[PDB]
This record gives structure tokens, C-alpha cells and sequence, in this order.
């Protein structure tokens, strides 16, 4: 009826649908999974191209926010660009106000209450997207997940998309305590190549990117001969 | 301007840099600050260049016109009170630190300090210039009274070369003399000989880490010396 029109309306039992449905923009969107090696976060992303013509380098849903730190959206890719040039206003606040690198858990958690701001008031919705901040600071290698309701959590381990179930349980032999960044390039995109169907999309291509000691605590994508080839 | 007169049991050792500068430029880098008044009597020189320089040679043919009609030695508390006496009715219109010293055989080494205001204090040791208000604490620590005269030399060497390290004004050569029973031996020690500079001074070897590399930690690891690394 009218109690799922608008942000500002619980529903009989306590609940918020516009939030709830901005959640399932996330659940028909592309496959995203992460891993934290104990050195450093790496993460890797599914771009579904709709055309052969698309240059390779396209839609890249991996922005850099800091130095050490940057965000990978899963959802609607220009609602996400909007919390990623936001997260990067909050990360230049950090360094030309109180001259320090924004801490992992502090640049999620402002990540979590702008997503947050807007499923309060009733002129705003709230995002189709769910940001993966992937970050190196002095608190050691970080890996968090906002959602659309704005709830951030850290994880070790993270599977978002279509099938963030299967390849959830994919995540579960791994082991994320001897786990290097090495090796997890070549293990979390063998994740996607085995969990996405290519009997729906014809065009898929994996973008990686880490950040660890290895690349002197930056956040970069990949150099493009270190990813498995299918 | 950095000037100063230490007095020993013989008699007095007077010390000066060598700079004259208008303002901010150096119009001379070899002046000299120690006006002979008669042989054994002579004076620091602060201040005016040209107001004291007149000062300096009007007292010191009052003092020669003097000395030939009395026949005998001038006493150096006789040329202090020459320049108290121009010092005071000029003040007005000069700019003049006058640090008088010198050696006569009835009161052995004189230490006269005449300011700007015109007045006349008796010393041991005397500070003058723009440069003098860093030796007050130099010092309070490290003068202890009664040297001999070649300690008192190369303690005011080392005196001269702490003033002129930090002020601007002062700088150049250190002029030394000692005026005593002897005849007055002049020494003019280089800046590339001086006894102390901040550029040899072994804790302002490392640079202060100002020019942080722009990093993933707040740990500062000194400043960037290459665009690469
Ligand atoms: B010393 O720097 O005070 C010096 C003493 C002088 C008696 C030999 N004076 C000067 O260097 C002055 C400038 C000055 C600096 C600081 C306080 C008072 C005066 N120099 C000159 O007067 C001068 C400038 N241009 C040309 C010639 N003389």
C-alpha cells in the first residue's frame, strides 16, 4: 500500500522497505568478493559488459579513495560513485585537517552514516549499493562491508552479487591466517570463473586489485598478466 | 654590530666584528669598529657609522691636544668623559654606543660603557650593538673573572663568533687588540677560521623533517630528497 513509498515510513512490524528494497539492487547486481591475506586486502569484481565494443577498462567499479585505502562498489555503479566521491571527501578531511591517513575503521563508519542519512528523511533513497572498503592503515589491514542500510561490519571474508552464496562457501576453504596476497589473486578470481554462469552473459571479464606491503601499502589494481586467463 | 671589552689584571682586551650594512645590504665587510684614540687608549664603535666616526676623531684631537700640553700620559677615565660630555649633548640627534677602554699606569686596565642615552658606567666587562643582547646569557654560564691575557683573547674570539652566528646585522671578521703595559698587539682572526658556526655545528647537521613523502602512516620518516622515491 503507502507504507512502502517512502524512507520515513516503519512498517506494522517495525521495518523499513525502501531500505529492504535498495537491498535487492544489490542481489540482481554483479559478483564481488574480497579476502584479507594478513598482509594486506585484496578484492575482485565481475564487469558484465553489455556490448562487445566496450574498451577494456570500462566500468570499473574499483576507485582508489586514499593513498591506502579505496572503495569497490556492488549495486547500481552511479549511486556507488557517489558514496565513493564522498568517502574521498572524507578521507582529504583526515589529511589536510589533522595530518594523518584516515584509519581503516573510521573511513567505513562514515562510509555507514552517509548511506545512513539517507533512509531517514522522506525527499531522499537510499543507495542501490553496497561498498566494499578495502584499506591499509595503522591498524593493520582492514575489510569492510556497508550496506544500503548502513550497517558496516568487518569481515575476513566477503561474497556480494547474484550468487554471494555459492561463492560464500567457496570463500570457507580458504584460510585467511597463512593466506598471502600472492596467492589469493589466483584464488579469488578462480572463485568468480567457477561461480558466474556464462549462459546468460556472453561478455565477462574479473578486476583485481589490492592493496599490501608488496606495493609499499597503495591501493592498485593489477599489473594484467597475474590474472588466471578463464 | 657586535662589540665588546674584557679586562684581565694587565689590562683590557677589546673585540669587534667587521660589518657595516645599510639595512639589509652589506656595504662593507671588512670595517673596523676599533677607533685608536692615543696609543694606548681606544674605543668600540656601535651605532651611526658617520655619527660616531665624527665623535670618535673630535675626541681624539681634544686628547693628542691634550696629552702635548700636559706632558705625560693621558688616564683613560680623562678620554671617557669626552665622549660623555659630546654623547649627551647630542643625543638627540646621533646614534652612538660608545664602549671605551683602554690602559693607563695609574689605574691599570679601564673599562668604560657609554649607551646611546649618554651616561658613563665603569666595567669589567662591557656588551655593545645590536648584537650584544644574545652575549648577556653567553655570559652569565660561561665568564668567570680573573683570566690571563690569552685566555681573555681567545674568549672573546669565541664571544664575538656566538653574536654574530644568530644576528643578522653583525657578521664578517673578528678585530681583537689588547692594550696593556706592552705594545698593543691586533689580531684579525677570518670567518673560515672562526672559532664557532652554525654550519659546522654538529646538531644542525639533519634537516628538519619538514618536506614529509606522502604515505599510508602518520610515521615520520624524514623529508623527500628525490621525485622518484
Ligand atoms: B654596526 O652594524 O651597528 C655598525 C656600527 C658602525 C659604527 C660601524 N653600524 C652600521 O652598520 C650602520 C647601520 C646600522 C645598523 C644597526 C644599527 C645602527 C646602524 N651602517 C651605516 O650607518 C651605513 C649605511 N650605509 C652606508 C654607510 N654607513
Amino acid at each position: 500500500s503507502g507504507h512502502d513509498q517512502s524512507t520515513d515510513v516503519f512498517s506494522a512490524e517495525g521495518r523499513v522497505f525502501q531500505v529492504e528494497y535498495a537491498g535487492k539492487a544489490v542481489d540482481n547486481s554483479s559478483t564481488a568478493v574480497a579476502a584479507c591475506c594478513k598482509d594486506g586486502v585484496v578484492v575482485a569484481v565481475e564487469k558484465v559488459h553489455t556490448s562487445r565494443m566496450l574498451e577494456k577498462g570500462s566500468n570499473n567499479r574499483i576507485h582508489a579513495v586514499d593513498r591506502q585505502a579505496g572503495i569497490c562498489i556492488c549495486g547500481l555503479l552511479p549511486d556507488g560513485r557517489a558514496i565513493v566521491s564522498r568517502a574521498r571527501q572524507e578521507a582529504e578531511n583526515s589529511r589536510d585537517i589533522f595530518a594523518t591517513p584516515i584509519r581503516g575503521s573510521v573511513l567505513a563508519n562514515r562510509v555507514g552514516e552517509f548511506m545512513h542519512a539517507y533512509t531517514t528523511h522522506f525527499a531522499y533513497r537510499p543507495f542501490g549499493c553496497s561498498a566494499i572498503i578495502a584499506s591499509y592503515a595503522d591498524d593493520g589491514p582492514q575489510l569492510f562491508v556497508s550496506d544500503p542500510s548502513g550497517t558496516v561490519a568487518g569481515y575476513y571474508g566477503v561474497a556480494l552479487g547474484k550468487a554471494k552464496t555459492v561463492a560464500k562457501s567457496e570463500l570457507e576453504k580458504l584460510d585467511f591466517s597463512s593466506l598471502t596476497c600472492d596467492e589469493a589473486v589466483g584464488k579469488l578470481a578462480s572463485i568468480l570463473h567457477e561461480v558466474h554462469d556464462k549462459q546468460k552473459d556472453k561478455l565477462y571479464e574479473v578486476e583485481v586489485a589490492w592493496v599490501c606491503d608488496k606495493s609499499d601499502r597503495k591501493f592498485v589494481h593489477v599489473p594484467a598478466d597475474m590474472v588466471p586467463a578463464e | 654590530t657586535t662589540i665588546l671589552a674584557v679586562s684581565y689584571n694587565g689590562g683590557v682586551v677589546l673585540a669587534a666584528d667587521s660589518r657595516t650594512s645599510s639595512g639589509t645590504y652589506v656595504v662593507n665587510r671588512a670595517s673596523n669598529k676599533l677607533t685608536k684614540l692615543t696609543k694606548k687608549i681606544y674605543c668600540c664603535r656601535s651605532g651611526s657609522a658617520a655619527d660616531t666616526q665624527a665623535l670618535a676623531e673630535r675626541v681624539s684631537n681634544y686628547l693628542g691636544s691634550y696629552q702635548t700640553d700636559i706632558g705625560a700620559g693621558v688616564n683613560v677615565a680623562t678620554a671617557a668623559n669626552l665622549f660623555q660630555k659630546m654623547c649627551y649633548m647630542n643625543r638627540w640627534n646621533i646614534s652612538a654606543g660608545i664602549i671605551v677602554a683602554g690602559y693607563d699606569p695609574i689605574n691599570g686596565g679601564s673599562v668604560y660603557s657609554i649607551p646611546s642615552g649618554g651616561s658613563c658606567v665603569k666595567l669589567d666587562y662591557a656588551l655593545g650593538g645590536s648584537g650584544s643582547i644574545f652575549l648577556y646569557s653567553f655570559f652569565d654560564a660561561n665568564y668567570k673573572p680573573g683570566m690571563s691575557k690569552s685566555e681573555c683573547v681567545a674568549f672573546c674570539q669565541r664571544a664575538v663568533a656566538h653574536a654574530y652566528s644568530r644576528d643578522g646585522s653583525s657578521g664578517g671578521l673578528i678585530r681583537t687588540i689588547t692594550l696593556d703595559a706592552d705594545e698593543p698587539e691586533d689580531q684579525t682572526i677570518p670567518w673560515n677560521r672562526s672559532p664557532y658556526c652554525m654550519e659546522k655545528d654538529p646538531k644542525y647537521v639533519t634537516q628538519a623533517t619538514q618536506n614529509q613523502p606522502f604515505s599510508s602512516s602518520a610515521k615520520i620518516t624524514g623529508n623527500r630528497m628525490s621525485s622518484t622515491g
